[PDB]
């Protein structure tokens, strides 16, 4: 079902794709997984533990 | 005990490990080089993986 | 919102007091970023006072960890609402949905 | 002797991103100049962001103003996102008042006749009473980069985060050009969104001028 | 005054010996330390007006894997003891130069026909160890000019991998240095080697000339 979503809009199946380093301009070798996720943030905060 | 104990950990390790490795059919395969400073100038102007 | 849910937010977010739920359906008589006025239904009312639900939102008050407690509306004026519906979003909600 | 490049082409394909073209370019130039060009054009240009903000009634961005269907923090946070073109100053104030139900887009900013609103469908608010107002200050000035509040920090002047940078989003290709009856060359195209408030080609321009006055350092012409 | 970036000055040149150096910019601009770095690195890895070797004739071994009487070591090490040799050339674009040489001992760079315009920065460098009297050598040896590395992969003659670039190896790290009152700004360190044929201030002048005439429809 993920992969015919995919395929539902126009990305890759394989779920990864191809990066370029952000500095060099130089293409990543080996496809790598990039996509969304549900990030938190935890009420551990460095002003209140410095 | 005496072993080290500042071996690298996990990403060190890893980078060492793929760029210490070897294809058996690779971009440019099988040329001569006069010393590792052409190799890395091969490696980093893309003529050689 | 989360893009990736289990569809159990909505019953987290509506069955904790941090939304503000419509008790009586009816249609939204006036929107403000601290009250909402909403004109009961005549199949929804008591034979007299004819009334209106009144929803006073909880601005910028203190939790028990410091943090801040807010509701925001996000219904519009002049629009329907059912009974079970949320008018004010509370902390970490979102259109209803729970959104950590 | 390299062949130098120029600007050939400039499609702009909407009023928000355009398609500048660069040729021709030489064996692994279109490379080194595209990510240069990248990274000074996403960087350092500059803007004209919104910062600092009155309203009439309000003490500070954490109250609530009558007859309005936003939190005072949430109008910030909408004009933090307005885009705008100052033409011959390094800063101004613009104006904004209104009355009566309804939305309160860009659009009903007092005129100031030497600026320019891009985008008037920009909702800031919504009125939702007959006999409400809002009456604003709302003060904008060019800047580069981005510089929070507080590190640039009366008791009704709310400063809001500036972002002063008119570009969202650089991509680029290079792309092989038959072009002057000789194959081994080279063309880039860089694609490029935008806010509204900068011509492609001046970006560009601005870019190059930025580069070519940092290499000054370890060259003499 | 949002024109006015940070203009740097080189902090100092670590002069070693006269291929290698060290320079260092600071303070630069935050991110302009990579984005300088790279282009240089580009510009002097794989565009170079240089002079290499690209082709070798040895007389007798018309084929790449064969062998010589009285030469301890077999031609792979001879084209790689070729691709050591730095050269100089003016104006002309190819030359044929030749070695011939018979007797015990080495031969190195300064045995080869010193007629024409041409030197060699290296005249000790050896060629190719001789170990009887009796066998000779003779080679012809062609010379030519390019804008970077072009391997004989991409191409009785001998191809040898052309090095026109004059650098061996070029290295940045961008450090973080401050000035008084500000966090974030970076410190460019430029290492680099080269064969002797322009000390490594040339190159990085050469490099920066050429980028700088390429931004010239823009400015």
């Amino acid at each position: 079902e993920i992969k015919e979503l995919l395929k539902l809009g126009d990305l890759p199946t394989s779920g990864q794709i191809r990066l370029y380093d952000g500095r060099t301009g130089e293409q990543f070798e080996r496809p790598v997984t990039v996509g969304y996720m549900y990030m938190l943030k935890l009420n551990h905060l460095v002003d209140d533990k410095m | 005990n005496g072993e080290p104990i500042i071996v690298p950990s996990q990403d060190v390790v890893l980078g060492l490990y793929y760029m210490t490795r070897d294809c058996v059919n690779a971009k440019g395969e099988g040329m001569v080089l006069t010393g590792p400073k052409e190799a890395e100038r091969l490696y980093r102007s893309g003529l050689a993986s | 919102k989360p893009l990736v849910g289990t569809g159990m937010e909505r019953a987290v977010a509506v069955d904790s007091g941090v939304t503000a739920v419509a008790k009586r359906g009816g249609v939204v008589q006036y929107v403000d970023a601290s009250r909402i006025v909403i004109k009961v239904n005549e199949d929804e009312m008591y034979p007299g006072e004819a009334g209106i639900d009144i929803y006073n939102l909880t601005k910028y008050t203190r939790s028990n960890q410091n943090t801040c407690i807010n509701q925001m509306p996000c219904v519009s004026l002049g629009e329907p609402v059912e009974r079970g519906d949320v008018l004010a979003d509370g902390p970490s909600t979102d259109l209803g949905e729970l959104a950590l | 002797e390299f062949l130098k490049p120029r600007l050939v082409d400039i499609e702009q394909v909407s009023s928000t991103h355009a398609k500048v073209t660069l040729e021709p370019l030489e064996r692994g130039f279109g490379h080194t100049l595209g990510n240069a060009l990248r990274r000074i054009l996403l960087s350092s240009m500059p803007g004209c962001a919104v910062t600092e903000v009155e309203i009439d009634g309000v003490l500070h961005e954490y109250s609530t103003k009558e007859g309005v269907q936003e939190d005072i923090l949430e109008i910030l946070l909408n004009l933090k996102g307005l885009a705008v073109r100052v033409q011959g100053k390094d800063e101004v104030i613009l104006t904004l008042n209104k009355s009566g139900i309804g939305p309160v887009t860009a659009a009903d900013i007092t005129h100031d006749g030497d600026v320019e609103i891009v985008k008037p469908q920009h909702v800031i608010c919504h009125l939702t009473d007959e006999n409400a107002s809002i009456s604003m200050r709302i003060k904008v000035q060019r800047g580069r980069g981005y510089v929070p509040a507080s590190t640039r920090i009366p008791i009704g002047r709310l400063l809001v985060d500036a972002c002063y940078s008119p570009v969202e989003r650089i991509a680029y290709n290079v792309e092989a050009a038959r072009v002057e009856q000789r194959t081994d060359l080279d063309k880039l195209v860089i694609e490029m969104e935008t806010n509204g408030t900068i011509d492609p080609e001046e970006a560009i321009r601005r870019a190059a001028t930025i580069l070519a006055e940092q290499l000054e350092a370890f060259v003499d012409l």
